[PDB]
């Protein structure tokens, strides 16, 4: 065919980086699939790492956060 | 005579390949395009008074390709500016501009563009004082907001009229960058309040405070309460039994979008200048808030955050005046502005393999590609080049000015086929 | 620095900001001294951290990348460009660097495939691109042969790819092909002065004679590829004697001479023999510029004996006879072979006069003493060890006979080197070098002619001077460029001597004369006009001719010393004085006239002993050497007077013209006033007209007369004034007697 | 010439399309309906160096006066080039002095009647320069009559 930050999150999940977050955390804001996306991303964040530049990216839900500190 | 033309454009290409700084032919291509603008304009058959307009773009073009080529290529880089917290927005605002040559760009095309804006004469007959229902009597307050206070049944008809014709024409100014004549009208014509929201443009500096800047200035100027200015401006913008004009101008000043009944009227580059000035002013107040030059006190309202890209812009606008858009030197306007330049360049090339129907083009993408490798050698594809003089060359011939072929040589071995 | 030095800092800091974010915003400049220190794991950990707080920056990502290339952690390191690359665009180097990491550690995923294409769009063509092409390809014969052919089809002039065909075909062992490739490659004026490929060329010949497939196949063809070798021998002799060191050259030489010897027995009178012929000359006068190179770094009793040995060389060039040309098979290697043998009378010729300038007749002495053949063992014992065989050796064979010692003719030496400029394909370090050769003799240089030979139908002067787009390049720029290079390099080279000759180095031998922004502009102009540009990079050439063209036309911002205007001015004056026709004599007198009219301001501020606002960053080397001085300046401001006059005559301006000539008693105001009487004579001269005016057109036919002869009377009287003419004193006898018979 | 050159610095800010300080609590009430434009800028510099070269002359600087008046060809500087002209050849005009001088004299009294006639000439042909007369025409005729007697 070729709304960008969905295709930079694809772009990601097919695979800068904080860049590709920022898109989704905006898109994120424009409500249940946008929790369920922002979801995703923390699980795909967290199979990742499995440091200051960690921190960065890492700046229910709430609780995983929680444990995560 | 006029079918001299390509004489000039041949003529400064002379000169420059002869003084063995290259700005120079862009800069006399603009005033030759200008110069022919007159011509066909003055006095002509009414086929002329398009071809006029086809010139007056032409010379607009050469002026835009200036500006954007002397700033992104002139760049010799200079010194950073050390700000502290304790400094004031006005220097932050300078940073950015400094720091972000991508932003920079924009002002440099906003002030292109308000340069080319139209204005309408100075309103004759203008009276000697302000809403002069004072006479009728029925103003208990001589005030701009009393009508707002109450019923806009305050106001004489005529007394509205008259206040259209001034917003209407600070707008005009505003629009093309006269802010000063603006301040002036205000002043002159009894609208010291106007005025005075005109004064809030500025953002605060203090000559003593923000030393780096106590050579433009002896005197702390601007308001330090922007954001809320900003916000002040912009609810005023939105409150109706104003002028439309009159909220034209505070959309303006808040980084908005004016209203519909202002905006059916904007062309092309008045859309564009518009929305340009949404994306600087979104921008650096954005730029304040992640420094902490933004007080919470301020955020009174809701303003949009998030700016806009020039290249979504220029779509945007595009798809809201296609007819211009498509216009094929205001698609080079656009081009530039972006930067995909010898990206157009191959392109319109291609189209020669409804681009040899219209007479400027075939003529200014050759100059203009001869120019490009000038400035930055290696800038457009050396075949392309080929393609571009040969096609041109062919004409010079098909007019029958074969006396100039030789400096449009210049530039291949190739050549040595002629 | 030591551990201490940077474990010690860290109390230094942290005495001065100790609170966690500043703490850690401080690790890039901790981790930018333990990468000095050679601490990889600690340095890692402090860019690391300043990462955690600062995750935006290009700089320290990239940096971390740089140092997981040092741990040679390949899917870390890229991570790190990538994401230096994703906040920054304008990292080009980094797109390269992901994409030859990405093709070095694994293919099988697209991603390196992607990245390649982008580093490919960032650098149109360059030769790291082809490179990683080849690895990515690596991860199946004739899929290779394919890539380099389509590869070599939009990029025939790249020697890395042209060699890599070579070694496919050599790697399949069909050396017929290696070598029919070799040869129509030969024919290629750019890979000819590769010293790589005729490097490969060598190889892959010489592979072929002893080769089975050689024999077997025919013997026919054998003379045919034999001659390519000694082509091959001859550029890569000039290029290794340049760049390559004493020892290398040296050896270059025996097998040369190896192959001369060899070759010199089948004889004949076919391409072969006749490229032995020129072959032949080329040897001598590349071993005496070896032998000036080896006397130049030694002492002076080792120099003069190496000189004579070396002018013993050149002579013998110098005297082989032009090959024959119509003895070639087609019209390409023909030319070729005429092309080299200018060069050889060229490069000898100037090298056998600035060595017998030196003394009288210093050329005589060398033949009486060294032609006898204890020279012929003098000259392989300077040259060669003595142990190796003196009977193959072509050297200690060769029948010295009836050395011509006879110096050579300006006007000969013209057209040698008119016909060699595309011998070295124009490069600059070429022509600066002749230009300075020129520079000491009486007789200048047809660079009007060179040029002309190099960029054909490229006009004198462009229509379009408004501008400077490099589209409106012309002849005089070129020319105005060559001449501040030569004048310019001078300068250099008689300021470099000065603190420690300079005309007596031969070409190969000399290194670069110009500055490399001269270079960079005039190979830019060439790629340009011979259209073997980039499409990609035809923007940046375009700009890089772009940026000087305002300074060869005098204009906003130039960086010309006043000298060097001046000597643009006259030397553009006198070179268009002499041209016959209107169009060039206007146009040269135009440019004279033009760069005058910049001096003069300068001259006026320098007359009354001010300061010149000195440049910046110029593009010609200024030079307190040359900088004018009161004494002379009277006399530009009458030279230009008269360049001015001049073109005033060209124009039509008449009266004006004669009005200005008569108020200077010069010779050249001579030729030119008696040039232009004798045109308003010889127009009224025969046609029915008024009597009276008959014998007004007469008496303008007599002041003519009267003025060629005030030449002729003061220029045979001083020798000064016979440099002065503005044409030859023949040419100025030659009207005379048409004059008087008229 | 006083306000001429308390407005020029103005001008000039406002020739590069700028914005004037607005002033405060003005005797004179300020108007955009007359606010000066660049259209008409490059009129008053050249209207305003004609003030100051008839200051220049009514001081006695006449040389640079006339240097300027003949700059630009305006009606009013005729009848200030006629004018001053002609004080130049009435006073030598009839005193016992230098025949050479006096041929001088005269030539200042021809240029004189030049400059009036190009006014008359001028005039005639346009209504917008009879506006522009410094002086009525049928004063500039009535000088022109003495002039010729003369």
């Amino acid at each position: 065919e070729f709304v960008s930050i969905n295709v930079f999150e694809v772009y990601l999940k097919l695979v800068q980086e904080t860049i590709d977050s920022l898109i989704s955390g905006m898109k994120i804001f424009y409500v249940a699939a946008c929790c369920n996306v922002m979801s995703q991303e923390i699980v795909s964040k967290i199979l990742e790492k499995n440091k200051a530049k960690l921190l960065e990216l890492p700046l229910q839900d709430l609780m995983k956060c929680t444990y995560k500190i | 005579y006029q079918t001299e033309r390509f004489t000039k454009f041949s003529d400064t290409l002379k000169e420059f390949k002869i003084e063995q700084d290259p700005f120079n032919i862009i800069r006399e291509f603009r005033s030759a395009a200008g110069q022919l603008a007159l011509d066909l304009a003055n006095s002509g058959d009414e086929s002329n008074v398009i071809s006029s307009k086809d010139w007056e773009l032409e010379a607009r073009f050469w002026h835009l390709v200036e500006l954007l080529l002397v700033f992104r290529n002139a760049d010799l880089d200079l010194d950073e500016m050390e700000l502290h917290p304790y400094n004031s927005r006005g220097l932050f605002e300078k940073k950015l501009m400094q720091d972000n040559k991508q932003l920079y760009q924009i002002w440099i095309v906003m002030v292109w563009l308000k340069e080319n804006t139209y204005v309408m004469e100075r309103p004759k007959n203008v009276p000697t004082s302000k809403w002069l229902s004072i006479t009728s009597g029925g103003l208990k307050s001589c005030d701009l907001d009393f009508p707002l206070r109450e019923n806009t049944n305050v106001l004489d008809v005529k007394d509205k009229e008259e206040d259209h014709i001034f917003f209407k024409y600070i707008y005009e100014l505003i629009l093309a960058g006269a802010i000063d004549e603006a301040l002036e009208e205000a002043k002159l014509s009894d609208n010291i309040s106007i005025c005075m929201i005109l004064c809030g443009i500025q953002e605060y500096l203090n000559p003593v405070i923000d030393t780096q800047i106590a050579n433009e200035f002896n005197t702390q100027q601007g308001i330090k309460k922007h954001s809320l200015w900003r916000r002040t401006v912009y609810s005023l913008s939105q409150q109706a039994g104003l002028d439309p004009y009159e909220r034209a101008i505070y959309s303006y000043l808040s980084g908005a979008i004016p209203n519909q009944e202002v905006l059916q009227y904007s062309d092309w580059e008045s859309d564009l200048h518009i929305h340009l000035n949404q994306i600087l002013q979104t921008e650096i107040e954005n730029y304040l808030l992640e420094n902490n030059q933004v007080g919470t006190d301020e955020l009174i309202l809701p303003l949009p955050s998030h700016a806009l890209t020039v290249q979504e812009v220029l779509n945007r606008v595009a798809s809201r005046h296609p007819s211009e858009s498509e216009h094929p030197i205001r698609v080079l306007m656009a081009s530039v502005i972006l930067d995909s330049l010898p990206s157009v360049i191959h392109s319109s090339v291609e189209m020669l393999l409804d681009i040899i129907d219209k007479p400027y083009l075939l003529r200014i993408v050759t100059h203009l590609a001869i120019c490009l490798d000038i400035i930055n050698p290696g800038s457009v594809e050396e075949v392309d080049k080929s393609k571009l003089i040969t096609t041109y060359i062919s004409l010079l011939k098909l007019q029958g000015l074969y006396e100039n072929i030789p400096i449009y040589a210049t530039f291949l071995n190739e050549s040595d086929c002629l | 620095r030591s551990k201490a030095d940077v474990e010690r800092y860290i109390a230094s800091v942290q005495g001065s900001t100790p609170s966690p974010r500043q703490k850690s915003m401080k690790g890039f400049y901790f981790a930018k001294l333990y990468y000095e220190a050679k601490e990889y794991d600690l340095a890692k950990k402090y860019i690391c951290t300043y990462i955690n707080v600062q995750e935006r920056d290009p700089k320290a990502h990239r940096f971390l990348g740089l140092l997981y290339e040092l741990e040679e952690n390949t899917d870390k390191a890229v991570e790190c460009y990538r994401r230096s690359v994703e906040l920054n665009p304008t990292q080009k180097d980094l797109v390269l660097k992901i994409a030859e990491l990405l093709c070095k550690n694994d293919v099988t995923d697209g991603r390196a495939k992607y990245w390649l294409e982008r580093a490919a769009k960032l650098f149109p063509g360059s030769p790291a691109i082809y490179k990683l092409k080849e690895q990515l390809l690596d991860c199946g014969w004739n899929k290779l042969f394919d890539l380099i052919q389509s590869e070599l089809y939009v990029r025939p002039d790249d020697v890395h790819v042209n060699i890599r065909l070579v070694e496919v075909y050599r790697s399949t062992k069909r050396l017929k092909d290696a070598v029919a490739h070799c040869h129509e490659a030969e024919r290629n004026i750019a890979l000819r002065s590769s010293l790589e490929w005729n490097s490969c060329v060598v190889q892959t010949l010489k592979e072929y004679l002893e080769s089975l497939q050689c024999l077997e196949s025919d013997k026919s063809d054998w003379r045919a590829t034999n001659t390519d070798l000694l082509l091959a021998y001859a550029n890569l002799m000039l290029l290794t004697l340049s760049t390559r060191d004493v020892q290398e050259s040296r050896e270059l030489l025996q097998s040369f001479d190896s192959a001369l010897q060899s070759v010199k027995s089948l004889g004949g009178n076919d391409e072969l023999s006749a490229t032995f012929l020129e072959m032949k000359g080329h040897f001598y006068m590349h071993a005496g510029s070896l032998l000036l190179k080896m006397g130049q770094h030694s002492s002076n009793v080792q120099w003069r004996a190496l000189s004579e040995l070396a002018a013993l060389c050149y002579l013998i060039a110098f005297q082989v006879p032009r090959p024959k040309i119509k003895l070639i098979k087609g019209e390409a290697g023909q030319n070729l072979l005429e092309m080299m043998a200018c060069d050889r009378l060229s490069q000898s010729g100037h090298m056998l006069l600035n060595l017998s300038r030196g003394k009288q007749d210093f050329l005589k002495e060398i033949v009486e003493t060294f032609a006898n053949k204890s020279g012929q063992s003098a000259l392989y014992d300077a040259l060669f060890s003595s142990q190796s065989p003196k009977d193959t050796s072509f050297l200690g064979s060769d029948d010295i006979g009836n050395i011509d010692v006879r110096e050579p003719e300006l006007e000969d030496l013209t057209r040698y080197d008119v016909g060699a400029i595309r011998a070295h394909n124009g490069s600059l370090q070429h022509l600066t070098w002749l230009g300075l050769q020129w520079n000491s003799l009486p007789a200048l240089p047809g660079i009007r002619k060179w040029l002309k030979q190099l960029f054909h139908h490229l006009p004198h002067e462009t229509s379009r001077l408004e501008t400077n787009a490099p589209e409106s390049i012309c002849i005089l720029d070129l020319e105005v460029f060559l001449l501040g290079v030569v004048y310019t390099s001078h300068l250099q080279l008689k300021e470099k001597c000065n603190s420690h000759q300079p005309l007596c180095l031969p070409l190969p031998v000399c290194k670069q004369l110009c500055t490399e922004r001269q270079k960079s502009w005039w190979d830019a102009v060439c790629t340009l006009i011979h259209r073997k540009a980039v499409p990609g990079n035809v923007a940046k050439l375009r700009l890089l001719v772009q940026h000087e063209i305002n300074t060869l036309r005098a204009q906003e911002k130039h960086g010309l010393q006043p000298a060097l205007l001046v000597h643009w001015a006259e030397c553009l004056q006198k070179t268009g004085s002499g041209l016959n026709s209107f169009y060039d004599q206007r146009e040269y007198m135009g440019r004279s006239v033009h760069y005058w009219k910049k001096v003069l301001p300068l001259l006026k501020i320098i007359k009354k002993k001010n300061s010149i606002p000195e440049p910046i960053d110029p593009l010609f080397k200024h030079f307190h050497s040359v900088d004018i001085q009161a004494s002379e300046i009277v006399e530009y401001e009458e030279d230009a007077h008269i360049t001015f006059a001049i073109l005033d005559a060209v124009n039509g301006n008449i009266e004006d013209a004669v009005t200005a000539f008569e108020s200077i008693k010069s010779v050249v105001s001579y030729w030119n006033l008696a040039l232009i009487f004798h045109r308003k004579a010889e127009d009224i001269e025969n046609d029915a007209l008024s009597p009276e005016e008959q014998e007004e057109c007469k008496n303008y036919l007599r002041k003519t007369r009267d003025y060629l002869i005030k030449i002729i009377d003061d220029s045979d009287s001083n020798l000064s004034v016979v440099k002065k003419l503005p044409v030859p004193l023949e040419s100025v006898k030659e009207m005379l007697n048409s004059v008087m018979q008229e």
